C-alpha cells in the first residue's frame, strides 16, 4: 500500500492505492483509504488498518470540537494532536499517517508522521512500501508550484512504477484534490495509468 | 468455515454452512453461525465459537438499549463502530471475526470486522478457511445490480463450492434473506446435500445382555408433607 | 525450517476372520481441510495373497512399499519360489522401520493375509517398530474411533447372554464374508460424518485362497 | 538445509477427453519484490510432457539441466527407439520423485511443487503430482498453492468424476482454463497479467500459446464503493 | 506395564501383563510381553517394546551360535552380558529397554540379570520393572521367601499381577504364568485378570475398598 | 498437556423418548495412581443434571458455584430451574474467566418441565452452546464414543432399548481407554423417576 | 519423602507422621513434629514445600479455633475439611501458589465415627478408608486392600503399620527416622509412643 | 553499496560506486569492486566482500583453463561457473554477483546471479542497497541501443539519487567500458554529478 | 550410591563401599557391593552414573590382569593408579566421558606400605592419609582429621570407621544401607568379620 501527497500551485493533491491485503491474498481491492477527518484536512493511511483507524477516529472527534470551541484547526495544530497519540503508542501500535491539508491561506502543506511520531513539514512526501522505487524518480521531477493538469499526471506515473515492482501496491488510484474550490474526488483505473 | 455475503437491490443475503467442528472431529452437524444483533441486522461468526457468542450477546444488548432510547432502529454503521471499539480494547486477544450485514432505512450495508479491529467494505465479501474458495465463485459471476433471485442462488452456489474443497464446510446451509422494511425470511436449510443411510444390520440387543452389580432407586422430589 | 514429516490422514482397517481377511481404506487424501486427492488408492497388492497399506505419512509409506516390492523378487529367486509367508513379510517390514530408529519412520502399517494354517490373520505395526498378531485392528487417528464398534458386534466383549446378567459370557461367533463387508461399510459411513479423514470411496481388497476380489462403494463428499 | 529464497506461484491443469491442459503465469518473484516478471515456469520436454515447476527458480534450473541430460541418456543405446522405451510422462515422473525423496532424507530438499502433465504412449492422459515432501497423487483436476483453493473448485464443477472426462471437450476445457486464470490475477497479487498456455492433445501434439493477456478487469465494483468517504 | 520376577528353590516364576498403551488410550491388550529368546530363556518387552523385541531377536542368534560352537547350554550370565554390551554402545539411539533375562541352570542356579538401556547390568533375587512395579512390590515382598513352596509361588505370581493391574492405569490385559524350570521354561496358561478379580473378591473377602 | 488430560475421565449423554440417559465412569485417577473407584462426576440440582469432566479441583469449585447460582434462582423466581436456562448460564460463566480459563467440559441434561422434551447440550472450555440431540460426548475418549454411538444410534428410544445402547457404548469404550475403568453409574430418568444403576464390568 | 500415611480402621483413624524434617542436603533436625491439633478430635498432618507448610499449618489452626469458640461447638471434620478445600482453591490460583498437601483424620463426634479426608494441593476432597501423600501411597494402596477388612481392630492396624513402614524404608532410598503415631478417636487425641 | 550494468548499441558499460561502510564508520571510501576475471568479462561485487572476493578468484582460474584447452569463454559460460558455486553454497555464502562480459557477436550481455543463484539475462541490472531507490527511475528512463555518451550520463543520473537516498552509497563512480575497442576506464568525481 | 570411603592406617588400607544401588526413586538392590578385585592386594571401589559404572570397572580389571599375567610380575600399586588416571584424562577430552570416582587401595607388598589414592572424576589423583568422594565425604573429613593418628592399628582403624558410619546415616536423608568393609593388607583381601 503505497500512498503519497504532492503540492501544486493551487494547493495539494493526495493520491493513494486502494488495496488492503492479507498476506499475498488481496483481501479487498476497493477499500477506502483517503479518509475525512475534517473538511480540508484529509489523510493517507499505511500500516495496520486497525491501529491507524483507532488514532484517526479519536482525532476526528477532536477536530470537530477544536473547530467549534477554539476556531479552525491548523494543519500544524492538527498534526500535533495526531503526533501525541503516535508518540505514546509508538511501540504499542505501528501507524504511519500522512496528514495533509490545504489552507486557502497557506496553500498545500504536507506533514508526515512516522511510526515513532513527529511533525515534519515537507514540500511533498511518499510512504508505504513502494515509496522506495520512486524516491529517485520523484526527486528529479520535482517542479515548483506545478500546473494542476501536470500534477495529476505526475502522481499517476510515480505510482504506476510502484505497482509493477510491488504487488501490495495496486488498485485504483483515488485522489482528492484539495484546492480553494473544495474537495474533488478523482478516480483512475489501471486501464488509464498502467500503460503510461 | 465458509460464509458469504452478497448485495441485491431489495436487501442483502448472507448465508453460511452449519457443519461446525472442534478439531478434526466434527463436533456438530448443525450449529448455526448466524447470530441476531437485531431483527434486520444478522451476522455470522468465524474464528472460535465461544468468541463469537460472547461478543454477539454483548453488542446485541447494547444496540437494543440504543434502539429504545432513540425510538428508531439504529444504523448498520452504528453496529460497525460498536464492534470495532470493543475488540480494540482487548487488543485482539479475543479474536472474533464477523461478517456483519443488515438492512436499515439508510439502505443495505456490508462490512467486515476482525480480531484487532481491521475492517473491509465492499459490495461482496467472504470469510473463513474456505473464503478463498468462495471468492472464486463470486468474481466470475458477479454483476452490477444483482436481483434478489440471482444473488440468493449465487450465494448458496458459493457455499456448495466451499463444501467440496473445504472439509470444515459440509452439511446444511442456512440462509437469512434480509429485505429492507420487511420481516427477514429465514430459508433454513435451503440446500441440504446430506444423505443418511441407517445401519444395514440391526444393532439392537435383547435386554439383560449387560451385566449389573446392584441397582438402587433415588428421588429428587421434595420430601413428603406427612 | 522444513517440515520433518507430513501427515496425509486416512484410516485403514485389517480384520482377521477365520477364512478371509480384508484390508479396507478410504481413498480421501488430505493435508489440512483441503482435499489433495479425492480418488487415490492406498491398499496395495504385494502378492501371494498379502495386502499392505502403510497409512499416515504417505511419502514414508511409498518408500516402504517400493523397497518391499524388490525384496519379494529376491525372496523367490533364491529360495526356488518358496511361497513368501505372511510372517516372513512381517519380519521384513519390522526391519525396514527399525532401519532408521534415530528419526523413526512415521507410518502406522497393517498387512493382512492368511496365515499358513489358513485362518485369516492380521499383523499390525506400531511405528516404533514392534509387531504382533492381532484380531482386529484399525489404524490411524480414527483407529480409536472405529475399534469399540467391532468389540461389541463380533468380539462380544462386555456382552453377556440375555437374562444371566453377567454369569455366562456371549461366545464368539464366526461371521460370513458378507456380514463383515456390511460392518466395514457402516463403520466407515459413520466416520464420514464424524471425521474429515474418511470419505470419497471405500475401496476394499479381500484376500482368500480363492484369489483376490475387489469391492468398491462410494462415500459422500461433504 | 535448503530454505526458500526466490519464489514461484500456482499452476492450474485438468484432464479432458483427448489430452490434457497445463497453464501457468510467468513469474520469478523475489518475495514482495516482483523482480522478474517473465521467467517462464513451464518447461516442455518434447511434445510428450510439459512439466510445471513452482517454488524456487534456482532449483527449476537444477532440474531443467537434469532433464536435458536425461534426453541424451535415453538416446544412448538403441537409438532407433522413438516411442518404445523412449521417455513417457511416467518415466520422467518416477525419476523426479525418487531423487526428491532422497533430497528430503538428507534434510535438505529441492524446494518445489511440481505437476507433470502429458500424454502416455497408450494415449492415456497423465496427470500426477509430486512436491518437496513427496506427496504423490493423481486426480482429474490438479492445482497447487493458491490455485488449489481457488481455481480447483471451478475445474471440479466440470470434471466432477471419471465419467465426466469424456464429456469435457478440449474446447470447454480451453474456456475453462483461460477464464480461471483471470480470477487468479484479480485477487492474487503475485499473478501477473502475462501468462502462458500449453495443450498436449493426442491428435494435434503440442500447441503452445504464449504471452496471452488477462483483460476484462472489474472496476465496475470499484466505482460503486467509496467507503466512508 | 508391570512385569515381575522372583527366584526361589523351585526355580523362577515370571508373570506378565498384556496391556500396551499408545497415548492415553489402550492400543492393545494382546502384546505378549514374553519373548522366548530360546527354550531356556525368557526376556521381557518391558521398557521400550520395539527396542526389546528387535534386540532379543538379535540375542536369539548369539545364543544359537554359542550352543553350536561349544555344544553345551549357555550360562544366563554369558547371554545377558552380551546384551548388555551391545546396548551401552548404542545408547543415545532412542533406546529405552528394560529386561529381565530369566534362566535356571545348575551352573549358577536360578539367575536373573536385569539389563537396562544405559548398559547397567544388575543381579538380584527379586526384580520388578514397570510403571506399576510399585504396587506389585507390596504383595510380592511379603510373601517372598526363598523357601516359599512351589505351589504357593504359582498363586503368588497371579496375585502380584492382579494387584498391579488393578491400580495402575497402564496395566490390564491378561496373566501369562511361566515357570523357569531346570530344563527350561514351561507355559502355565493364559488367565484373564478381569475374571480372576471376581473369584479372588469372593474367595478371601478381599477387594472391600471396592464398592460392595 | 492440558490439566484436564492428566486426570482423564468421561461423561456421555444420550437421548431417548421423553427419557434420558446420562452415564459416567467412577474411576478418577491421577495418571498411574488410581485414587477412587467411586468419585462421582454426575451431580444433580433437581432434575437438571450436571455431568462435569476435566481438572479435579476445577470440578469441585464449579459444582459448588453452580450450586450457588441456581440456589439464588429457585428462591427468586419461586420455581425450579429449567434445563434451558441452565445451559445459557453455564456457558456465560465459563467465558467470565477467559484468561486463567476453566479446564472442564460440562454436559447439561434434563427433561423440560413444561415442554416434556428430552434435552442435552455441550460446552467448550470457555463455554458455548453446542446443540446436537443424539449425543454429547466428552473427555479424553471423546472420539471413541463419537464413532461408536453414531453406528449404533437409532432414534427416540424407549427407556429399555436406551439402557442397553448406552451401557454397550460406555463399556467397550472404557476398556479401550487407559484412564477410564473402575465401575460405572447410569442415571436412567424415565420421565421424573430416577433408577440409579451401577454396572458390573470386568475390573482389571 | 517426609511421609504422611494414613489408614482408617473400624473405630478410629491412625495417622503416621515422620519425625525427620530435611531442609535439603542435610537433615536439619531429625526429631520434630509434623502435625498440629485443630480441634480436640480433629487432627491435621501436613507435608509439602519448605516453610510454606509451617506458615499455612499455623494459620489454618487459628481459623478453626476462632470459629469453634464462636459457636461453642468444635467444627466437625466435615466442616473442617471443606474449610481447608476452600482456602486451597484460592491458593492454587494465587499470584504466588501455596502447595501443601494434607490428610485430615478426625472423629466425627456428632455421628460417633472416624472420618478420613484426603486433600491434595489443588484441592479435591474425598472421603476414603485410606489415602496418602508422596510415594507412600503407590506401594501401599494395594498391600492395604489385601490385608484390611472392615472388621479389623485398631490394635491390628498398628502391627500392620510397622510392616508397611518397613517396606517403604527398604524400596525407597529415603528413610523417615520412623513415624510418631497419633490416634484420633472418641476419647480425643492420644499418643502412641511405641513407634 | 550500489552496483549496475547497462547494455547499449556497441556493448555494455559497467558502473559502480566505491564506498563501503562497516557499521556507521566508513571503512574505505575508494573500494575497488570492478574485478577482472577475464579480459572482457568483469564482475561486480556486492554482499559480503569477503565471500564475493573468494568466489571471484576461484572462477577466474577456471576461465583461464577453459580459454587454454577448450577455447575462449563467452559471457554465458562464465555465468554458469559463477552459478554452480553460488548454488550449492547458497546458504553459507552470500553473493550478489553481476557477471557481464562483451562479445563482439552479441554485443553487451548482462547476467545477474542473486543470492539464490540463478542465471537471468537482463537488458540492464541493478543490485545492492541502492537499487531499491532507483528501481522505477531506471525503468522509466531505459532505452535500448542508445549512444555510448547517453549510457555514461544515465549511470551518473541514477547513482546521484542513490547517494541522496542512501548514505552508504557514494565515492568515485568508476567504470569499465567494454566495447570492441578494448577496456577503457572512466572515473567521475562526486563533485561533478552530485551538483549536476 | 554417592559415598565411597577410604582410610589408610599404619599397617593396612581399609575400604568401605556402599551396598545400595538406587536407580531413580526405587532401591532396586540393597546388598550388592560396588567394588571389583583388581589384584589380591589391590581393591577398587567405584561410583558414578548408570552404565558407565559397570563398563569402566570391568575394562580396568581386564587391563591390570593382562598386565599381571604377561610378565608374571605384580605391578606396583603406584603404577595401577597412574593407569586409571590416564584412561580418564583421555575420556574427558573424548566424544564420550566416563564419570566414575574411584578409591584405589593397594598394599605394596614389598615396601610393606599401605597406599590410598583418591581419584575423583576429573582425573585428579592425589595420595592422601585419607579420602572419600562425593558430598557425603564432607561430613566425615572432620572426624578423620581429628582422630586420625598414624599409630592407629588396623583394629583402631575399624573403630573410627564405625563412628563415621553412624554420622553419615544421621544427617543423609538417603541411607546407603550400610557398608561392606574389606581390608587390603599383606595377608591379601579379606572381608571384616562383622561387616
Amino acid at each position: 500500500t503505497s500512498i503519497m501527497a504532492v503540492t501544486f500551485k493551487d494547493g495539494v493533491i493526495l493520491g493513494a492505492d486502494s488495496r488492503t491485503t492479507t498476506g499475498a491474498y488481496i483481501a479487498n481491492r476497493v477499500t477506502d483509504k483517503l479518509t475525512r477527518v475534517h473538511d480540508k484536512i484529509w489523510c493517507c493511511r499505511s500500516g495496520s488498518a486497525a491501529d491507524t483507524q483507532a488514532i484517526a477516529d479519536i482525532v476526528q472527534y477532536h477536530l470537530e470540537l477544536y473547530t467549534s470551541q477554539y476556531g479552525t484547526p491548523s494543519t500544524e495544530t492538527a498534526a500535533s494532536v495526531f503526533k501525541e497519540l503516535c508518540y505514546e503508542n509508538k511501540d504499542n501500535l505501528t501507524a504511519g499517517i500522512i496528514v495533509a491539508g490545504y489552507d486557502d491561506k497557506n496553500k498545500g502543506e504536507v506533514y508526515t508522521i512516522p511510526l515513532g511520531g513527529s511533525v515534519h513539514k515537507l514540500p511533498y512526501a511518499i510512504a508505504g512500501s513502494g515509496s522506495t522505487f520512486i524516491y529517485g524518480y520523484c526527486d528529479k521531477n520535482f517542479r515548483e508550484n506545478m500546473s494542476k493538469e501536470e500534477t495529476v499526471d505526475f502522481i499517476k506515473h510515480s505510482l504506476s512504477q510502484a505497482i509493477k515492482w510491488d504487488g501490495s501496491s495496486g488498485g485504483v488510484i483515488r485522489m482528492v484534490v484539495l484546492t480553494a474550490a473544495g474537495v474533488e474526488r478523482l478516480i483512475f483505473y489501471p486501464d488509464e495509468y498502467e500503460q503510461l | 468455515t465458509t460464509i458469504v455475503g452478497v448485495k441485491f437491490n431489495n436487501g442483502v443475503v448472507i448465508a453460511a454452512d452449519t457443519r461446525s467442528t472442534q478439531g478434526p472431529i466434527v463436533a456438530d452437524k448443525n450449529c448455526a453461525k448466524l447470530h441476531r444483533i437485531s431483527p434486520k441486522i444478522w451476522c455470522a461468526g468465524a474464528g472460535t465459537a465461544a468468541d463469537t457468542e460472547a461478543v454477539t450477546q454483548l453488542i446485541g444488548s447494547n444496540i437494543e438499549l440504543h434502539s429504545l432510547y432513540t425510538s428508531r432502529e439504529p444504523r448498520v454503521v452504528s453496529a460497525l463502530q460498536m464492534l470495532k471499539q470493543h475488540l480494540f480494547k482487548y487488543q485482539g486477544h479475543i479474536g472474533a471475526y464477523l461478517i456483519v450485514a443488515g438492512v436499515d432505512p439508510t439502505g443495505s450495508h456490508l462490512f467486515s470486522i476482525h480480531a484487532h479491529g481491521s475492517t473491509d467494505v465492499g459490495y461482496y465479501l467472504s470469510l473463513g478457511s474456505g473464503s478463498l474458495a468462495a471468492m472464486a465463485v463470486l468474481e466470475s459471476h458477479w454483476k452490477q445490480d444483482l436481483t434478489k433471485e440471482e444473488a440468493i442462488k449465487l450465494a448458496s452456489d458459493a457455499i456448495q463450492a466451499g463444501i467440496w474443497n473445504d472439509l470444515g464446510s459440509g452439511s446444511n446451509v442456512d440462509v437469512c434473506v434480509m429485505e429492507i422494511g420487511k420481516d427477514a425470511e429465514y430459508l433454513r436449510n435451503y440446500l441440504t446435500p446430506n444423505v443418511r443411510e441407517e445401519k444395514q444390520k440391526s444393532y439392537k440387543f435383547p435386554r439383560g445382555t449387560t451385566a449389573v452389580l446392584k441397582e438402587s432407586i433415588v428421588n429428587i422430589c421434595d420430601i413428603q408433607e406427612e | 525450517q522444513f517440515n520433518p514429516y507430513g501427515d496425509n490422514g486416512g484410516t485403514i482397517l485389517g480384520i482377521a476372520g477365520e477364512d478371509f481377511a480384508v484390508l479396507a481404506g478410504d481413498t480421501r487424501n488430505i493435508t489440512d481441510y483441503s482435499i489433495n486427492s479425492r480418488y487415490e488408492p492406498k491398499v496395495f497388492d504385494c502378492g501371494d495373497n498379502i495386502v499392505m497399506s502403510a497409512n499416515g505419512f504417505a511419502a514414508d509409506g511409498d518408500a516402504l512399499v517400493k523397497r518391499f516390492k524388490n525384496s519379494v523378487k529376491w525372496y523367490h529367486f533364491d529360495h526356488n519360489d518358496k511361497k513368501l509367508s505372511i510372517n516372513s513379510a512381517a519380519r521384513n517390514i519390522q526391519h525396514l522401520l527399525y532401519g532408521k530408529r534415530f528419526f523413526p519412520y512415521y507410518v502406522h502399517t497393517i498387512i493382512a493375509g492368511l496365515d499358513e494354517d489358513g485362518k485369516g490373520a492380521v499383523y499390525s505395526f506400531d511405528p516404533v517398530g514392534s509387531y504382533e498378531r492381532e484380531q482386529c485392528r484399525a489404524g490411524g487417528a480414527a483407529a480409536s474411533l472405529i475399534m469399540p464398534f467391532l468389540d461389541n458386534q463380533v468380539n462380544f466383549k462386555n456382552q453377556y447372554e440375555p437374562g444371566t446378567n453377567g454369569k455366562v459370557k456371549k461366545p464368539l461367533k464366526y461371521l460370513s464374508v458378507e456380514e463383515v463387508i456390511k460392518l466395514v461399510r457402516d463403520s466407515f459411513t459413520s466416520a464420514t460424518e464424524r471425521h474429515i479423514q474418511v470419505g470419497d470411496g471405500l475401496e476394499i481388497l479381500i484376500v482368500t485362497k480363492d484369489g483376490v476380489r475387489k469391492e468398491f462403494y462410494e462415500l459422500k463428499r461433504d | 538445509t535448503q530454505q526458500p529464497i526466490v519464489t514461484g506461484t500456482s499452476v492450474i491443469s485438468m484432464k479432458y477427453d483427448n489430452g490434457v491442459i497445463i497453464a501457468a503465469d510467468n513469474l520469478g518473484s523475489y518475495g514482495s519484490l516482483l523482480r522478474f516478471n517473465g521467467v517462464e515456469r513451464l518447461i516442455p520436454v518434447g511434445d510428450n510432457t510439459v512439466v510445471g515447476i513452482s517454488g524456487d527458480i534456482s532449483d527449476m534450473q537444477h532440474i531443467e539441466r537434469l532433464l536435458k541430460d536425461l534426453v541424451t541418456e535415453n538416446a544412448y543405446d538403441n537409438p532407433l527407439a522413438d516411442a518404445e522405451e523412449a521417455l513417457e510422462p511416467s518415466y520422467i515422473f518416477e525419476y523426479l520423485a525418487t531423487v526428491m525423496y532422497q533430497r528430503r532424507s538428507k534434510m535438505n530438499p529441492l524446494w518445489n511443487a511440481i505437476i507433470v502433465a502429458g500424454v502416455q504412449s497408450n494415449g492415456d492422459q497423465f496427470l500426477r503430482y509430486v512436491n518437496l515432501l513427496g506427496v504423490t497423487y493423481s486426480s482429474p483436476t490438479l492445482a497447487t498453492g493458491f490455485g488449489a483453493h481457488m481455481a480447483n473448485p471451478l475445474l471440479r464443477k466440470v470434471v466432477d468424476r471419471e465419467s465426466d472426462i469424456p464429456k469435457t471437450t478440449v474446447q470447454v476445457a480451453e474456456e475453462a482454463i483461460v477464464n480461471a486464470m483471470r480470477v487468479l490475477y484479480y485477487r492474487d497479487a503475485r499473478s501477473s497479467r502475462n501468462f502462458s498456455l500449453a495443450i498436449i492433445d493426442k491428435n494435434t501434439g503440442l500447441t503452445f500459446k504464449k504471452n496471452l493477456q488477462v483483460e476484462n478487469m472489474k472496476w465496475d465494483f470499484a466505482k460503486d464503493i467509496k467507503g466512508y468517504g | 506395564t508391570t512385569t515381575l520376577a522372583f527366584r526361589f528353590q523351585g526355580g523362577i516364576i515370571v508373570a506378565v501383563d498384556s496391556r500396551a498403551t499408545a497415548g492415553n488410550w489402550v492400543a492393545s491388550q494382546t502384546v505378549k510381553k514374553v519373548i522366548e529368546i530360546n527354550p531356556f530363556l525368557l526376556g521381557t518387552m518391558a521398557g521400550g517394546a520395539a527396542d526389546c523385541q528387535f534386540w532379543e531377536t538379535w540375542l536369539g542368534s548369539q545364543c544359537r551360535l554359542h550352543e553350536l560352537r561349544e555344544k553345551e547350554r549357555i550360562s544366563v550370565a554369558a547371554a545377558s552380558k552380551i546384551l548388555s554390551n551391545l546396548v551401552y554402545q548404542y545408547k543415545g539411539a532412542g533406546l529405552s529397554m528394560g529386561t529381565m533375562i530369566c534362566g535356571y541352570t545348575r551352573k549358577e542356579g536360578p539367575t536373573i540379570y536385569y539389563v537396562d538401556s544405559d548398559g547397567t547390568r544388575l543381579k538380584g533375587d527379586i526384580f520388578c520393572v514397570g510403571s506399576g512395579q510399585t504396587f506389585a512390590y507390596g504383595v510380592l515382598d511379603s510373601n517372598y521367601k526363598w523357601d516359599l513352596s512351589v505351589e504357593d509361588a504359582l498363586y503368588l505370581g497371579k496375585r502380584s499381577i492382579l494387584a498391579a493391574a488393578h491400580r495402575d492405569a497402564y496395566s490390564g490385559g491378561s496373566v501369562n504364568l511361566y515357570h523357569v524350570t531346570e530344563d527350561g521354561w514351561i507355559y502355565h496358561g493364559n488367565h484373564d485378570v478381569g475374571e480372576l478379580f471376581w473369584k479372588v473378591k469372593e474367595e478371601e473377602g478381599s477387594f472391600n475398598n471396592v464398592i460392595g | 498437556s492440558d490439566p484436564s488430560s492428566i486426570n482423564g475421565g468421561i461423561v456421555v449423554a444420550m437421548t431417548g423418548k421423553d427419557c434420558v440417559a446420562i452415564a459416567c465412569d467412577l474411576r478418577l485417577g491421577s495418571q498411574s495412581l488410581g485414587v477412587s473407584n467411586k468419585f462421582e462426576k454426575i451431580f444433580h440440582y433437581g432434575h437438571v443434571f450436571l455431568g462435569i469432566t476435566g481438572l479435579a479441583t476445577d470440578v469441585t469449585t464449579l459444582n459448588e458455584m453452580f450450586r450457588y447460582k441456581t440456589n439464588l434462582y429457585k428462591l427468586k423466581e419461586e420455581r425450579a430451574i429449567e434445563p434451558e436456562t441452565f445451559t445459557q448460564l453455564v456457558s456465560s460463566s465459563l467465558y467470565e474467566r477467559r484468561f486463567g480459563p476453566y479446564f472442564v467440559g460440562p454436559v447439561v441434561a434434563g427433561i423440560n418441565s413444561k415442554s416434556g422434551k428430552p434435552f442435552i447440550a455441550g460446552f467448550d472450555l470457555i463455554g458455548c452452546i453446542d446443540e446436537a440431540k443424539d449425543f454429547i460426548v466428552s473427555g479424553t475418549a471423546s472420539d471413541q464414543l463419537f464413532g461408536m454411538c453414531e453406528s449404533l444410534y437409532e432414534p427416540n428410544l424407549e427407556p429399555e432399548d436406551l439402557f442397553e445402547t448406552i451401557s454397550q457404548a460406555l463399556l467397550n469404550a472404557a476398556d479401550r481407554d487407559a484412564l477410564s475403568g473402575w465401575g460405572a453409574v447410569v442415571y436412567i430418568i424415565k420421565k421424573d423417576e430416577v433408577v440409579k444403576r451401577y454396572l458390573k464390568m470386568r475390573q482389571d | 519423602m517426609d511421609i504422611i500415611l494414613g489408614i482408617r480402621v473400624q473405630d478410629s483413624v491412625i495417622l503416621a507422621s515422620s519425625k525427620a524434617v530435611t531442609r535439603g542436603i542435610s537433615v536439619l533436625k531429625d526429631s520434630d513434629d509434623k502435625t498440629r491439633q485443630l480441634s480436640p478430635h480433629t487432627l491435621m498432618s501436613f507435608a509439602g514445600e519448605a516453610g510454606d507448610t509451617v506458615q499455612f499449618a499455623e494459620y489454618i489452626q487459628a481459623n478453626i479455633q476462632l470459629y469453634s469458640i464462636r459457636e461453642d461447638y468444635e467444627l466437625s471434620p466435615q466442616a473442617v475439611s471443606s474449610f481447608v478445600r476452600q482456602e486451597l482453591a484460592k491458593s492454587i490460583r494465587s499470584r504466588r501458589p501455596y502447595q501443601v498437601n494434607v490428610l485430615i483424620g478426625g472423629y466425627d463426634k456428632k455421628k460417633n465415627k472416624p472420618e478420613l479426608y484426603q486433600i491434595d494441593y489443588l484441592g479435591t476432597k474425598v472421603e476414603l478408608p485410606y489415602g496418602a501423600h508422596g510415594y507412600s501411597g503407590f506401594y501401599t494402596f494395594s498391600l492395604l486392600d489385601h490385608h484390611y477388612r472392615p472388621d479389623m481392630t485398631t490394635e491390628e492396624g498398628l502391627d500392620l503399620l510397622k510392616l508397611c513402614v518397613q517396606e517403604l524404608e527398604k524400596r525407597m532410598p529415603m528413610d523417615f527416622k520412623g513415624v510418631i503415631v497419633k490416634i484420633v478417636d472418641k476419647d480425643g487425641i492420644r499418643q502412641v509412643d511405641d513407634f
